[PDB]
């Protein structure tokens, strides 16, 4: 039959380790700016090993395990981060719509000023 | 354990626990009494027989404030007008849903997904000093997620 | 060219239309009388005719997919497929009193939770009650056979289990108390009587069996003689962990409590049957290890890939011998040279293995096969030049005197690179791209001394690494 | 030789001894909890939710039990679920979960 | 460079299982051998101190031999690098 | 936390979980208190000579796995125990050759360990020295699983008597070590605990302890001390043989199990081949006024069979309430997929039991053991042992044997209802005579229900007792008007009652029963 794997959200969908850096380069700017649109929670025990699991019962998706990954700038999961510490998320369908843009017209990125 | 629950919830009204209706959902749970008129109808569509439809019901149910009005009574009911009010606009667009309950009768038979579709009752019941309600008879009509199967649904039962 | 025949529904209906030609009988037809019976006549054509299609079609050789066709496929080709051998290993004996004999020989059983049978095949020699043998998941089955009749390749087969688990056969003509042991074999060779055994033989009954030949091609047992069949079995792959404990039985019923068999080094890695098809194909692509020898080429590349460490191996005729001889010669008739070169051999061993794998491998006609000398030919490099100061002269010398002759040395590969049975000249412009692909050379000028140029037949070109001339200094100021 | 067994290793192949299987299935369903396994760490019993609860609230065993058994089946359609018995014991420490797709009537001790 | 690493998402029975411990730490074994010590160059490229020594010649060379110091004390070579590095602006003295 | 998973339980609580193992086993069940089965087997565990109660939560469990088929004859009466144990409940009695010891561990007055072995039956006696011993009870030689202690000291009584905590456990050969119970106990006599149970040592070895049982010198247990012991081994006990069991163990199981007071409605035969425990097991269902299920040896063909019966010589009038049958193929092991052979009366009495107590108010026994309603057995891989021999229905029918065959759908059916009545009359059927036997056993009930009671009441009590009775029967239908209302009339039953003297009430009844059609015939005729 006509079958193929894949899955419409990766990041990493975008092969360039580069654009993949700046991708994660401003969405550490958002995070760790200030935002109202952002979530407001704190740090969990468990957090360690599983810094996704926050993202599974807040939003039922591992997607945003890189996301929380930038954001504690953890050198691995089996060091742990401190609970507390100040934690913002964005909506999932801002995150979605920017890497549809990147991905299918992401060329001028910063500014459009005029055709 | 379970969140908030309302109506004859606890032991304490020394009743049988057999004859309690029971919904509970992820944050609420309502018990009430198996009142008369109760009623159900499953059925199907053809014309050469095309299809079926899902399960319906017809719950009425009666509920006595018989030492706590605000748990029995008024909470009972904010409670159902809450689960039957499609909440789509609480700030999380990303997934709302008008919410269904699961329904327990008898203790044994086991409804995991139906939902409200209808509510009615009366409110003209007398009341007491602070005003809340003795007694009220709220029926309802519920609906099956789906059109069950012959193997989904015999095989429910206890 | 081809066959056809129509389908049942047709068949059915020209046959009512046929025997509706007489009218006292013809309207029989619609009535489950008329149906039954024609189902009855196209039910038995149908076997006959798809059966007689399927009789043909399992007539091929890569068609056949039942066990039993492919054996007899396999039969047919001189080929056995691999049947499974059952894991062998060490098990820990302990004696439990002093009853318990300190030799316990081979030849007997052990019985698993499973009752798996055990043969052991050495002697148990309990030390201080303690004793090892080697133990593995055998059974001897036991027939035998009377000699029916002398017909040639007279048949005797066996039971479907005993085809299904002969992982091994011994066949012992005992005739009246005298035994001989007959076994099967195959490629025919030399005139007359070759051997007084029998032949393989399957049926595809899902059978295995002998034959019992005549003549020159074995001899046929007398009349009343016997035959006994000792089928070596077993179960297949066997897993045998450490931390059990056995149950012999039979002699060692009574020794049971006596004997303890204890298991402590792990038994496994044995063998199943694979499937029918790579079966099939293994059977039909054997043939390519036959030693199927035509030509000197041939002969090189089988000594080549029987002899390692071969630094070269190369034959020439008649022919190559007159060429480079340029003239006749009364002694180059059918005779072929062959030279060759092993770092780890001298000419006369290389001589001596060519003529050990001559007499090996029977395969030639009027032609004489001699060993020629193979001449070294070394050749000196002078490099001369500077390289940069941020390199060592000694470490770049030594370098590239192991690059050199591991590439072109005196007992480099390149000669037969793909170890086909080819010998390849060293050239000056392979040895100093060799060099120029090292790139340790910054400003470097190269020349050769005593060029022994080799004819390529059997003088042994190479580098003389050692006597290089290495003018190596640093591009200063 | 050295047997094995279905704790997370395997009970069959395949689901040829059907009625069997599927209660294999639930139990290496059942002996995990949350946080205890990658991808859905919500996959598995849900003991940490229904762990030690007053054995006489029967509201809330009821709800608990509903709970449960809904989202183990939207979890595994496969199997869907056909008997579920709750029965103390001889002293107030022992309760035994009893599930029964039809015939297998497996039960486990729990503990409230 | 995990120290029972899987013992987080693992039930504690299957953690004491004896084949378990032996699949993690084989694995354990295996990332240690032949991931980690890329992550350990990496680590060391992150400090101009701390880079290995295969990464310090591949700097070096990477612009050439003529622009480098033939010296044995590798110790030295990062922080004589950083003088190189830091001396292109007052280099003309 | 719950993350936490233990394997024994102490003081600390948390949730446990099997271990990683090689082999498990599992029984659960509730009991049936409806009807009952009995009869004599060879099984792993279990005291000798002794009754069990199995149902389906001890079927696995106190029963031990079952054995190698090979290993023996003694494969029958596990394969039939685990057909019947899947939907009915027994009384299974079981006993084992003499040859079969069991071990016991001693405690000297210092309490060192000394290690013994002695023939299940024989009772061990302290001398001066061996303080005392305890040896194991449940029939394991302890070799598969081994059976470990651990003792050391705990503490105190309210009364201050200084205690000892032992734990007793199973290790497997792969390591796994299952603990079976932890207790404190006390030498002293009057050793009460906080929760006034009593910590004496045989006391609680009798009460909770369920496996090992000790001897304890009444003149030296003062005296006696503790000492830290852990696991500790039994070793000698053996299992004996089992494929040959004296005929003594075979009367001594039929006597225990005629004494037996326990209810059981039918008896099987296990597979047993000895004709003189064929013979008492069939007096004893002649006595007991009950159904039997004996079966003949499978490996021998219908020409000898058919007479097999007689030379069993169950043949008569008062084997007249039992069913002999014969089971001349092979199936797959459902474990060792290997050719077994095994009877049919776990299968056939199971039959009986789930169709009689179809109805609800008191069952109906007129149920036919043959067509597929019951008759439904295949089990794998059926093999005939001797194909081309088939049996014939005449001479089987008079040997009061019972033959089968193969359904339409593949299953194995039982094509015969008739009992080991050698007369041709009503008796010969199968439902009948238990039909018979109900309404006897009820009548007897009753009877003893109403016994001892003054005059002048008793007529009265009896025959309304008898007329409700009638009323159930003509409810089950098993009640059904005469064939000759020449001579009866409709009215299918008759009673009376008179007296003798101070005692002696006879009463007398009788009854019309309905039948199943046993006599099979059939003939259509054309018209052209």
């Amino acid at each position: 039959t006509r079958q193929y794997p894949l899955s419409r959200y990766d990041d990493r969908n975008i092969a360039d380790p580069i654009l993949r850096a700046e991708l994660r380069k401003e969405v550490m700017l958002m995070c760790e700016s200030n935002d109202k649109n952002l979530t407001i929670y704190y740090v969990l025990p468990d957090e360690q090993y599983r810094p996704d699991l926050l993202a599974y019962r807040m939003w039922g998706i591992a997607e945003l395990r890189w996301v929380v990954t930038l954001a504690a700038g953890l050198e691995d999961e089996s060091q742990g981060m401190t609970v507390g510490k100040k934690l913002k998320l964005p909506p999932a369908t801002w995150i979605r719509e920017m890497i549809r843009h990147f991905q299918y017209d992401g060329q001028v990125i910063g500014t459009l000023s005029i055709a | 354990m379970a969140p908030i629950a309302y109506g004859v919830y606890s032991q304490a009204d020394g009743v049988s626990p057999y004859l309690k209706v029971t919904l509970t959902n992820s944050q609420y749970q309502v018990t009430g009494y198996i009142s008369q008129g109760a009623a159900m109808n499953m059925a199907q569509n053809w014309e050469v027989w095309e299809g079926g439809t899902p399960p319906t019901f017809t719950l009425p149910v009666t509920f006595i404030a018989l030492n706590n009005p605000f748990i029995e009574v008024s909470g009972a009911i904010a409670a159902l007008t809450a689960m039957i009010s499609p909440e789509l606009k609480a700030a999380n667009v990303g997934g709302q849903i008008p919410e269904r309950v699961t329904l327990n009768i008898g203790r044994r038979i086991n409804i995991t997904d139906v939902a409200i579709q209808d509510l009615s009752f009366d409110l003209d019941a007398p009341r007491d000093s602070n005003g809340y309600f003795l007694k009220n008879t709220v029926n309802l009509q519920l609906t099956g997620s789906s059109i069950y199967n012959s193997s989904d649904i015999v095989r429910a039962f206890q | 060219m081809s066959k056809t025949t129509p389908t049942k529904d047709s068949i059915r209906a020209e046959f009512e239309e046929l025997v509706e030609k007489d009218s006292f009988w013809s309207k029989f037809v619609g009535s489950q009388f008329v149906s039954m019976l024609t189902l009855f006549i196209t039910q038995i054509v149908y076997r006959c005719f798809q059966y007689a299609d399927a009789a043909l079609a399992e007539g091929f050789i890569s068609t056949a997919t039942r066990r039993s066709s492919i054996l007899a496929a396999a039969e047919t080709n001189s080929y056995v497929g691999t049947k499974p051998t059952p894991s062998s290993g060490m098990i820990e004996i302990t004696a439990t009193s002093e009853d318990a004999p300190a030799v316990i020989p081979k030849n007997m059983p052990l019985i698993s939770d499973d009752q798996y049978p055990y043969m052991t095949m050495d002697v148990c020699r309990l030390v201080d009650g303690t004793g090892t043998v080697e133990v593995a998941q055998l059974e001897i089955q036991e027939v035998t056979y009377t000699v029916t009749a002398a017909k040639e390749f007279l048949e005797v087969v066996l039971s479907k289990a005993l085809t299904a688990v002969c992982y091994k056969l011994e066949v012992f003509v005992t005739t009246d108390g005298k035994t001989t042991q007959w076994s099967s074999s195959t490629m025919f060779r030399l005139a007359g009587s070759k051997s007084q055994v029998y032949v393989e033989f399957y049926k595809p009954s899902e059978q295995l069996g002998v034959r019992f030949g005549d003549g020159l091609i074995g001899q046929i047992p007398p009349e009343g003689s016997t035959i006994t069949l000792k089928v070596w079995c077993t179960n297949g792959d066997i897993t045998l962990v450490a931390g059990q404990n056995l149950t012999p039985v039979d002699s060692a019923a009574n020794l049971a409590n006596l004997i303890s068999v204890k298991t402590t080094t792990p038994i496994t890695a044995g063998t199943d049957a694979e499937t029918t098809e790579i079966t099939r194909n293994r059977a039909q692509y054997y043939l390519a290890y036959d030693d199927q020898v035509v030509w000197g080429g041939d002969y090189t590349y089988f000594l080549v890939r029987n002899i390692p460490g071969l630094s070269w191996v190369k034959a020439w005729g008649e022919g190559q011998q007159e060429k480079l001889d340029g003239a006749y010669n009364v002694q180059n008739i059918n005779k072929i040279f062959i030279s060759g070169w092993h770092p780890n051999k001298s000419q006369s061993e290389l001589e001596e293995m060519i003529l050990a794998a001559f007499k090996k491998v029977p395969n030639e006609l009027n032609k004489k096969f001699s060993y020629k000398e193979v001449r070294k030919l070394p050749f000196k490099i002078t490099i001369t030049g500077r390289i940069s100061a941020s390199l060592t002269i000694e470490n770049v010398t030594d370098e590239l005197k192991s690059a050199l002759e591991t590439k072109f040395g005196r007992d480099s590969t390149f000669f037969d690179p793909n170890r086909v049975g080819k010998y390849i000249l060293i050239k000056k412009k392979d040895v100093w791209a060799f060099i120029e692909t090292l790139g340790y050379f910054r400003d470097f000028y190269l020349e050769f001394v005593e060029w022994n140029e080799s004819n390529g037949f059997y003088d042994f070109v190479y580098l003389d690494t050692e006597n290089s001339t290495f003018n190596i200094s640093y591009e200063e100021e | 030789i050295d047997p094995l067994l279905t704790l997370e290793l395997s009970g069959v192949k395949t689901y040829e001894s059907q009625e069997e299987a599927w209660g294999a299935r639930l139990y290496e369903w059942l002996n995990t909890y949350q946080g205890e396994v990658y991808g859905d760490p919500s996959w598995g019993n849900v003991l940490p939710q229904f762990k030690h609860e007053p054995t006489n609230l029967s509201h809330v065993q009821i709800a608990v039990e509903a709970m449960l058994l809904q989202k183990l089946t939207v979890d595994l359609p496969d199997i869907p679920i056909s008997g579920l018995s709750v029965a103390e014991g001889d002293a107030f420490d022992k309760l035994k979960i009893s599930i029964r797709i039809r015939d297998i009537t497996i039960t486990q001790d729990v503990v409230l | 460079m995990q120290r029972s690493w899987f013992n987080h998402r693992l039930t504690s029975a299957k953690q004491k299982s004896l084949l378990y411990k032996s699949l993690a730490d084989l694995v354990q074994s295996m990332m240690d051998t032949f991931v980690d010590p890329w992550l350990e160059r990496i680590t060391n490229r992150k400090s101009i101190f701390s880079m290995s020594k295969e990464d310090l010649e591949t700097r070096t060379n990477e612009l050439g031999q003529f622009f480098t110091i033939r010296t044995s004390n590798s110790s030295s070579v990062p922080m004589l690098l950083q003088q190189r590095l830091d001396e292109i602006h007052f280099k003309g003295t | 936390s719950q993350y936490s998973i233990q394997q024994s339980l102490g003081n600390a609580s948390g949730v446990a979980v099997s271990p990683i193992n090689a082999d498990a086993t599992l029984s659960t069940g509730v009991a049936l208190n409806s009807s009952l089965w009995a009869g004599i087997g060879v099984f792993a565990r279990g005291k000798p000579f002794t009754v069990l109660a199995v149902t389906e939560s001890n079927y696995e469990d106190v029963l031990g796995e079952p054995l190698k088929p090979s290993s023996g004859s003694q494969f029958e009466p596990i394969r039939h125990v685990y057909e019947a144990i899947q939907q009915t409940s027994g009384y299974v009695v079981r006993a084992v050759p003499d040859d079969a010891k069991f071990p016991i561990i001693m405690f000297d007055e210092s309490g060192e360990p000394a290690y013994s072995a002695l023939p299940y039956g024989s009772e061990i006696e302290l001398d001066s020295g061996e303080a005392f011993a305890i040896y194991v009870d449940d029939g394991d030689p302890c070799i598969s699983p081994t059976r470990e202690l651990t003792i050391e000291t705990a503490t105190a009584d309210s009364a201050g008597n200084e205690r000892f905590l032992l734990k007793l456990t199973q290790t497997t050969s792969l390591g796994v070590v299952t603990t079976l119970e932890t207790h404190t106990v006390s030498l002293a006599e009057e050793a009460k605990d906080d929760m006034g149970r009593l910590c004496y040592l045989p006391t609680a070895l009798e009460a909770r302890s369920k496996y090992l049982r000790a001897v304890v010198n009444e003149e030296l247990i003062s005296t006696a001390k503790v000492t830290n012991k852990k696991s500790l081994a039994f070793t000698g006990g053996t299992n004996g043989d089992q494929s040959k069991i004296s005929t003594a163990a075979y009367l001594r199981a039929v006597k225990v199990l005629n004494n037996a007071p326990y209810m059981y409605t039918a008896v099987l035969g296990l597979g047993c081949y000895d004709n003189a425990a064929i013979t008492a097991l069939g007096k004893i269902c002649a006595d007991r006024l009950i159904d039997g299920f004996f079966d003949v040896k499978p490996t021998l063909t219908y020409a000898e069979a058919l007479p097999a019966v007689e030379d069993t010589g169950l043949l008569g009038t008062d084997y007249v309430s039992c069913s002999v049958y014969h089971y001349p193929f092979s199936c797959k092991d459902k474990w060792t997929q290997s050719r077994v052979v095994f009877g049919l009366s776990g299968v056939a009495y199971a039959a009986k039991a789930r169709g009689v107590k179809k109805n609800s108010d008191v069952g109906g026994w007129h149920y036919s053991p043959a067509g597929e309603e019951r008759a439904v057995i295949a089990r794998a891989s059926i093999q005939p042992l001797y194909p081309e021999d088939t049996p014939d229905e005449e001479a089987m029918v008079k040997g009061r044997l019972n033959k089968v065959s193969v359904g339409t759908s593949g299953q194995m059916i039982i094509d015969d209802a008739l009992t080991c009545c050698t007369q041709d009359n009503y008796l010969h059927f199968q439902h009948v005579p238990s039909l018979m036997n109900a309404i006897s056993r009820f009548f007897v009930q009753l009877a003893r229900q109403m016994k001892h009671s003054p005059d002048g009441i008793t007529a009265a009590g009896l025959t309304k007792g008898m007329t409700k009775l009638l009323d159930r029967f003509v409810a089950s239908g098993a009640l059904v008007a005469p064939r000759d209302p020449d001579a009866d009339g409709t009215e299918p039953y008759v009673l009376k009652v008179t007296q003798a003297e101070f005692d002696k009430w006879e009463v007398v009844w009788a009854c019309c029963p309905t039948g199943v059609a046993r006599r099979i015939q059939g003939v259509p005729l054309l018209i052209k």
